[PDB]
Protein backbone atom coordinates (compact mmCIF):
# COMPACT_ATOMS: atom_id res chain seq x y z
CA UNK A 1 0.00 0.00 0.00
CA UNK A 2 1.51 3.29 -0.90
CA UNK A 3 -0.09 6.97 0.69
CA UNK A 4 -0.32 9.85 -1.39
CA UNK A 5 -0.98 13.49 0.73
CA UNK A 6 -1.25 16.84 -1.08
CA UNK A 7 -0.37 19.82 0.72
CA UNK A 8 -0.46 23.90 -0.67
CA UNK A 9 2.46 26.04 0.48
CA UNK A 10 3.30 29.54 0.08
CA UNK A 11 7.09 30.20 -1.31
CA UNK A 12 9.43 33.21 -1.96
CA UNK A 13 11.04 33.16 -5.16
CA UNK A 14 12.59 36.33 -6.86
CA UNK A 15 10.95 38.33 -4.12
CA UNK A 16 7.74 36.87 -5.69
CA UNK A 17 5.33 35.18 -3.41
CA UNK A 18 4.08 32.04 -5.26
CA UNK A 19 2.12 29.21 -4.44
CA UNK A 20 3.28 26.21 -4.40
CA UNK A 21 1.56 22.15 -4.58
CA UNK A 22 3.34 19.00 -2.47
CA UNK A 23 2.64 15.74 -3.24
CA UNK A 24 3.59 13.43 -0.22
CA UNK A 25 4.29 9.48 -1.87
CA UNK A 26 4.38 7.34 1.71
CA UNK A 27 5.70 3.68 0.15
CA UNK A 28 6.46 0.85 1.83
CA UNK A 29 9.44 0.20 3.90
CA UNK A 30 9.84 3.87 5.37
CA UNK A 31 10.20 5.39 1.39
CA UNK A 32 9.17 8.95 1.47
CA UNK A 33 9.15 10.65 -1.83
CA UNK A 34 8.37 14.90 -1.86
CA UNK A 35 7.71 16.39 -4.76
CA UNK A 36 6.63 20.37 -5.54
CA UNK A 37 4.87 21.93 -8.22
CA UNK A 38 4.40 25.35 -9.67
CA UNK A 39 1.68 25.47 -11.84
CA UNK A 40 1.82 21.68 -13.20
CA UNK A 41 5.32 22.15 -13.38
CA UNK A 42 7.46 19.70 -10.91
CA UNK A 43 10.34 22.04 -9.78
CA UNK A 44 12.27 19.18 -7.74
CA UNK A 45 11.98 15.77 -6.20
CA UNK A 46 13.44 14.37 -3.09
CA UNK A 47 13.73 10.78 -1.88
CA UNK A 48 14.35 10.18 1.81
CA UNK A 49 13.35 8.40 5.05
CA UNK A 50 11.10 10.65 6.58
CA UNK A 51 9.34 14.13 5.35
CA UNK A 52 11.61 16.68 7.64
CA UNK A 53 14.43 15.02 5.83
CA UNK A 54 12.80 15.26 2.34
CA UNK A 55 11.74 18.92 3.04
CA UNK A 56 15.52 19.69 3.90
CA UNK A 57 16.63 17.47 0.76
CA UNK A 58 14.20 19.55 -1.16
CA UNK A 59 15.59 23.27 0.29
CA UNK A 60 18.92 22.12 -0.52
CA UNK A 61 18.29 21.81 -3.79
CA UNK A 62 16.61 24.96 -4.49
CA UNK A 63 18.92 27.30 -2.67
CA UNK A 64 17.12 30.19 -3.82
CA UNK A 65 13.71 29.53 -2.44
CA UNK A 66 12.63 30.84 0.89
CA UNK A 67 9.67 28.39 1.81
CA UNK A 68 7.38 29.96 3.72
CA UNK A 69 6.45 26.51 6.44
CA UNK A 70 7.48 25.43 9.92
CA UNK A 71 9.30 23.01 8.64
CA UNK A 72 12.09 25.38 7.21
CA UNK A 73 12.09 27.22 10.34
CA UNK A 74 15.43 27.96 12.51
CA UNK A 75 14.31 26.82 15.74
CA UNK A 76 11.66 23.77 14.26
CA UNK A 77 12.79 20.06 14.16
CA UNK A 78 11.22 16.60 14.94
CA UNK A 79 11.79 14.60 18.26
CA UNK A 80 13.20 11.23 17.61
CA UNK A 81 9.16 9.69 17.83
CA UNK A 82 7.72 12.28 15.58
CA UNK A 83 9.71 11.49 12.93
CA UNK A 84 9.59 8.07 13.43
CA UNK A 85 5.41 7.65 14.20
CA UNK A 86 4.40 10.70 12.08
CA UNK A 87 7.36 10.29 9.22
CA UNK A 88 8.77 13.78 10.21
CA UNK A 89 5.27 15.36 9.54
CA UNK A 90 5.06 16.63 13.05
CA UNK A 91 7.59 18.33 14.70
CA UNK A 92 8.28 20.71 17.68
CA UNK A 93 9.29 24.66 17.49
CA UNK A 94 11.69 25.00 19.87
CA UNK A 95 13.09 27.63 22.65
CA UNK A 96 16.73 27.63 24.14
CA UNK A 97 17.10 25.78 27.19
CA UNK A 98 13.67 24.66 27.32
CA UNK A 99 12.38 20.98 26.49
CA UNK A 100 10.16 20.57 23.85
CA UNK A 101 6.36 20.49 24.55
CA UNK A 102 2.96 19.22 23.32
CA UNK A 103 1.54 22.38 22.76
CA UNK A 104 4.82 23.14 20.79
CA UNK A 105 4.43 20.84 18.26
CA UNK A 106 3.53 21.64 14.62
CA UNK A 107 2.99 20.34 11.17
CA UNK A 108 6.22 21.19 9.06
CA UNK A 109 3.64 22.29 6.24
CA UNK A 110 2.06 25.33 8.22
CA UNK A 111 2.48 28.22 7.05
CA UNK A 112 5.43 30.11 8.39
CA UNK A 113 7.49 33.53 7.74
CA UNK A 114 9.54 34.39 10.54
CA UNK A 115 12.99 33.18 10.80
CA UNK A 116 12.59 30.61 7.84
CA UNK A 117 15.43 32.25 5.42
CA UNK A 118 17.60 29.90 6.23
CA UNK A 119 19.37 27.04 4.81
CA UNK A 120 18.53 22.99 6.35
CA UNK A 121 22.40 23.57 8.23
CA UNK A 122 21.65 26.54 9.69
CA UNK A 123 18.63 24.91 11.36
CA UNK A 124 20.21 21.53 12.19
CA UNK A 125 22.87 24.13 13.93
CA UNK A 126 20.30 25.60 15.37
CA UNK A 127 19.04 22.20 17.20
CA UNK A 128 22.40 20.80 18.20
CA UNK A 129 22.63 24.59 20.20
CA UNK A 130 18.88 24.09 21.56
CA UNK A 131 19.85 19.92 22.18
CA UNK A 132 22.97 21.47 24.21
CA UNK A 133 21.19 24.26 26.38
CA UNK A 134 19.09 21.70 28.05
CA UNK A 135 21.79 21.71 30.34
CA UNK B 1 11.10 -8.16 31.45
CA UNK B 2 8.23 -6.95 29.54
CA UNK B 3 6.17 -3.90 29.26
CA UNK B 4 3.59 -2.67 27.06
CA UNK B 5 3.80 0.23 24.73
CA UNK B 6 2.12 2.37 22.19
CA UNK B 7 3.26 3.38 19.08
CA UNK B 8 0.99 6.03 16.19
CA UNK B 9 1.44 5.50 12.65
CA UNK B 10 -0.91 6.42 9.51
CA UNK B 11 0.31 3.09 7.88
CA UNK B 12 -2.14 0.42 7.80
CA UNK B 13 -2.86 -2.71 10.04
CA UNK B 14 -2.56 -5.15 7.59
CA UNK B 15 0.60 -3.64 6.35
CA UNK B 16 2.25 -3.07 10.13
CA UNK B 17 1.14 -6.53 11.69
CA UNK B 18 3.49 -7.92 9.03
CA UNK B 19 6.34 -6.39 8.89
CA UNK B 20 6.64 -5.04 12.32
CA UNK B 21 8.61 -1.83 13.20
CA UNK B 22 12.01 -1.44 11.12
CA UNK B 23 15.28 1.02 11.99
CA UNK B 24 16.76 3.45 10.04
CA UNK B 25 19.88 2.30 10.74
CA UNK B 26 22.44 0.52 12.08
CA UNK B 27 23.89 3.55 15.21
CA UNK B 28 22.77 1.74 18.81
CA UNK B 29 23.69 5.26 20.33
CA UNK B 30 21.19 6.30 22.47
CA UNK B 31 22.38 10.06 22.96
CA UNK B 32 22.37 10.41 19.58
CA UNK B 33 19.07 8.69 19.04
CA UNK B 34 17.86 11.65 20.88
CA UNK B 35 19.74 14.58 19.50
CA UNK B 36 18.45 13.41 15.92
CA UNK B 37 17.66 9.66 14.81
CA UNK B 38 18.35 10.57 11.31
CA UNK B 39 21.56 11.52 11.94
CA UNK B 40 23.17 8.77 12.25
CA UNK B 41 20.31 6.53 10.99
CA UNK B 42 19.52 5.07 15.01
CA UNK B 43 19.13 1.42 15.50
CA UNK B 44 16.32 2.27 17.79
CA UNK B 45 12.23 2.41 17.22
CA UNK B 46 10.03 5.13 19.38
CA UNK B 47 7.36 3.38 21.53
CA UNK B 48 5.42 5.92 24.46
CA UNK B 49 3.77 4.27 27.49
CA UNK B 50 1.22 6.97 27.34
CA UNK B 51 -1.01 5.75 24.90
CA UNK B 52 -2.59 9.31 24.49
CA UNK B 53 0.87 10.63 23.24
CA UNK B 54 0.64 8.63 19.99
CA UNK B 55 -2.71 10.69 18.90
CA UNK B 56 -1.06 13.38 17.32
CA UNK B 57 1.43 11.95 15.42
CA UNK B 58 -1.16 8.52 13.96
CA UNK B 59 -3.43 11.70 12.97
CA UNK B 60 -0.36 13.55 11.18
CA UNK B 61 -1.26 16.67 13.29
CA UNK B 62 -4.88 15.71 13.27
CA UNK B 63 -5.02 15.81 9.35
CA UNK B 64 -5.39 11.95 8.72
CA UNK B 65 -6.82 8.74 10.35
CA UNK B 66 -4.74 6.59 11.24
CA UNK B 67 -3.83 3.65 14.26
CA UNK B 68 -2.30 3.10 17.61
CA UNK B 69 -0.39 -0.06 17.67
CA UNK B 70 -0.11 -1.63 21.08
CA UNK B 71 3.02 -3.66 21.76
CA UNK B 72 4.78 -6.10 24.49
CA UNK B 73 8.90 -6.39 24.68
CA UNK B 74 11.33 -6.54 27.14
CA UNK B 75 14.48 -4.76 25.57
CA UNK B 76 13.40 -0.99 25.34
CA UNK B 77 15.40 1.51 27.03
CA UNK B 78 13.86 4.21 29.24
CA UNK B 79 14.65 7.62 27.45
CA UNK B 80 14.17 9.66 30.40
CA UNK B 81 15.23 7.75 32.68
CA UNK B 82 18.86 7.09 29.90
CA UNK B 83 18.84 11.29 29.52
CA UNK B 84 17.43 12.31 32.67
CA UNK B 85 17.27 16.25 32.80
CA UNK B 86 19.08 16.34 29.33
CA UNK B 87 15.45 14.48 27.95
CA UNK B 88 14.99 16.81 25.15
CA UNK B 89 10.93 15.76 25.15
CA UNK B 90 10.47 13.97 28.17
CA UNK B 91 7.20 15.06 28.01
CA UNK B 92 6.58 11.98 25.14
CA UNK B 93 7.30 8.98 27.65
CA UNK B 94 9.43 7.54 25.45
CA UNK B 95 10.88 3.94 25.30
CA UNK B 96 13.18 3.25 22.69
CA UNK B 97 13.14 -0.28 21.11
CA UNK B 98 16.61 -1.44 20.53
CA UNK B 99 16.86 -2.87 16.76
CA UNK B 100 13.45 -2.65 16.38
CA UNK B 101 10.14 -4.41 17.03
CA UNK B 102 9.02 -8.06 15.55
CA UNK B 103 5.91 -7.78 13.69
CA UNK B 104 4.86 -11.50 16.05
CA UNK B 105 5.05 -8.78 19.00
CA UNK B 106 2.63 -6.28 17.62
CA UNK B 107 -0.27 -7.14 19.92
CA UNK B 108 -3.28 -5.01 18.38
CA UNK B 109 -4.46 -1.86 16.47
CA UNK B 110 -6.72 0.43 17.10
CA UNK B 111 -7.85 3.23 14.98
CA UNK B 112 -8.17 7.00 15.47
CA UNK B 113 -9.39 9.28 12.79
CA UNK B 114 -8.32 13.14 11.98
CA UNK B 115 -9.96 14.62 14.96
CA UNK B 116 -8.26 12.03 17.92
CA UNK B 117 -11.02 10.18 18.39
CA UNK B 118 -10.15 6.56 18.85
CA UNK B 119 -12.67 3.01 17.77
CA UNK B 120 -14.00 1.72 20.91
CA UNK B 121 -12.06 -1.83 20.29
CA UNK B 122 -8.86 -3.13 19.35
CA UNK B 123 -8.09 -5.24 16.03
CA UNK B 124 -5.80 -8.20 17.15
CA UNK B 125 -2.92 -8.98 15.12
CA UNK B 126 -3.77 -12.51 13.37
CA UNK B 127 0.07 -13.20 13.88
CA UNK B 128 -0.80 -14.14 17.21
CA UNK B 129 -4.19 -14.57 17.49
CA UNK B 130 -5.18 -15.50 13.91
CA UNK C 1 -16.45 -12.00 41.36
CA UNK C 2 -16.89 -14.92 43.17
CA UNK C 3 -19.33 -15.89 40.50
CA UNK C 4 -17.50 -14.94 37.23
CA UNK C 5 -16.50 -18.40 35.14
CA UNK C 6 -12.55 -18.21 34.23
CA UNK C 7 -12.55 -20.18 30.96
CA UNK C 8 -9.43 -21.89 29.67
CA UNK C 9 -9.19 -22.81 26.25
CA UNK C 10 -9.57 -26.09 26.96
CA UNK C 11 -12.96 -25.97 29.21
CA UNK C 12 -14.42 -24.01 26.47
CA UNK C 13 -16.89 -26.57 25.49
CA UNK C 14 -17.51 -27.96 28.86
CA UNK C 15 -18.69 -24.55 30.36
CA UNK C 16 -19.75 -22.68 27.48
CA UNK C 17 -21.00 -24.58 24.63
CA UNK C 18 -22.32 -27.66 27.08
CA UNK C 19 -23.67 -25.17 29.85
CA UNK C 20 -27.13 -24.83 31.66
CA UNK C 21 -28.61 -21.00 30.92
CA UNK C 22 -27.20 -17.96 29.23
CA UNK C 23 -23.63 -17.50 29.20
CA UNK C 24 -22.01 -14.12 28.63
CA UNK C 25 -18.62 -14.60 27.52
CA UNK C 26 -15.94 -12.16 27.71
CA UNK C 27 -13.10 -12.22 25.25
CA UNK C 28 -10.32 -9.82 26.63
CA UNK C 29 -7.01 -8.78 27.12
CA UNK C 30 -5.14 -7.50 30.06
CA UNK C 31 -3.19 -4.81 27.37
CA UNK C 32 -6.63 -3.82 26.28
CA UNK C 33 -8.21 -0.25 27.65
CA UNK C 34 -11.02 -0.87 26.49
CA UNK C 35 -10.90 -4.67 27.73
CA UNK C 36 -10.22 -3.38 31.42
CA UNK C 37 -12.46 -0.39 31.16
CA UNK C 38 -15.78 -3.13 30.85
CA UNK C 39 -13.94 -5.33 33.82
CA UNK C 40 -15.52 -3.92 36.98
CA UNK C 41 -19.11 -3.50 34.60
CA UNK C 42 -19.34 -7.39 34.31
CA UNK C 43 -18.32 -7.91 38.00
CA UNK C 44 -21.54 -5.89 38.55
CA UNK C 45 -23.94 -7.31 36.31
CA UNK C 46 -22.71 -11.15 37.25
CA UNK C 47 -24.17 -10.28 40.50
CA UNK C 48 -27.21 -8.41 39.50
CA UNK C 49 -28.28 -10.81 36.66
CA UNK C 50 -27.63 -14.06 39.10
CA UNK C 51 -29.73 -17.04 38.37
CA UNK C 52 -30.44 -15.34 35.07
CA UNK C 53 -27.26 -15.26 33.87
CA UNK C 54 -23.70 -16.84 33.80
CA UNK C 55 -20.68 -14.53 33.11
CA UNK C 56 -17.57 -16.02 31.63
CA UNK C 57 -13.87 -14.57 30.95
CA UNK C 58 -11.60 -15.70 28.21
CA UNK C 59 -8.31 -14.63 28.22
CA UNK C 60 -7.14 -14.58 24.92
CA UNK C 61 -3.55 -14.09 25.64
CA UNK C 62 -3.30 -17.39 27.90
CA UNK C 63 -6.41 -18.86 25.57
CA UNK C 64 -5.17 -18.44 22.12
CA UNK C 65 -7.30 -20.83 20.31
CA UNK C 66 -11.03 -19.73 21.38
CA UNK C 67 -11.50 -16.77 19.18
CA UNK C 68 -10.27 -17.84 15.93
CA UNK C 69 -13.03 -20.36 16.19
CA UNK C 70 -15.73 -17.55 16.34
CA UNK C 71 -14.66 -15.03 13.90
CA UNK C 72 -13.62 -12.60 16.80
CA UNK C 73 -11.19 -10.16 15.38
CA UNK C 74 -11.83 -7.07 17.78
CA UNK C 75 -11.47 -7.20 21.22
CA UNK C 76 -13.62 -6.09 24.23
CA UNK C 77 -16.00 -8.80 22.27
CA UNK C 78 -19.13 -10.12 24.60
CA UNK C 79 -20.97 -13.59 22.93
CA UNK C 80 -24.04 -14.29 24.77
CA UNK C 81 -24.56 -18.35 24.39
CA UNK C 82 -27.52 -19.76 24.74
CA UNK C 83 -27.58 -23.80 24.67
CA UNK C 84 -24.72 -23.78 22.46
CA UNK C 85 -25.01 -21.58 20.12
CA UNK C 86 -24.54 -17.71 19.92
CA UNK C 87 -27.31 -15.48 20.75
CA UNK C 88 -26.27 -11.85 20.25
CA UNK C 89 -23.02 -10.13 20.21
CA UNK C 90 -21.66 -6.96 21.48
CA UNK C 91 -18.06 -5.27 20.20
CA UNK C 92 -16.11 -2.73 21.95
CA UNK C 93 -16.53 -0.62 25.50
CA UNK C 94 -19.67 0.07 26.93
CA UNK C 95 -21.00 1.41 29.99
CA UNK C 96 -23.36 -0.13 32.52
CA UNK C 97 -25.99 1.14 31.28
CA UNK C 98 -25.43 0.16 27.86
CA UNK C 99 -24.62 -3.20 28.62
CA UNK C 100 -27.58 -3.66 31.09
CA UNK C 101 -29.89 -2.29 27.76
CA UNK C 102 -27.92 -4.98 25.56
CA UNK C 103 -29.00 -7.87 28.11
CA UNK C 104 -32.40 -7.11 28.70
CA UNK C 105 -32.64 -6.95 24.86
CA UNK C 106 -31.47 -10.46 24.52
CA UNK C 107 -32.85 -12.07 28.00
Amino acid sequence: MTDVDKRKIKIILNGEMEEAELHMITSPNRHCCLKIFHNNNQLAESNDTDYFSCFADLRNQLKNIIFLCKGAKINVYPSAMSRDMSDGIVAYETTLGQPGLPENQVHIFDFEDKYVDITPEEQRKFHSQWFESLV
Amino acid sequence: DYIITYRGDTRSFTEIFDKGFETLGPSKDLYKHALDNRAPPSDFVSTTIDPTKTISFATKYGQKSGYMYTMKTNHGIDVNKALGARSPFAAEAEIAMPGGVRAEDILGARAVNADGEMWDYTILNPKRYG
Amino acid sequence: SDKIIHLTDDSFDTDVLKADGAILVDFWAEWCGPCKMIAPILDEIADEYQGKLTVAKLNIDQNPGTAPKYGIRGIPTLLLFKNGEVAATKVGALSKGQLKEFLDANL
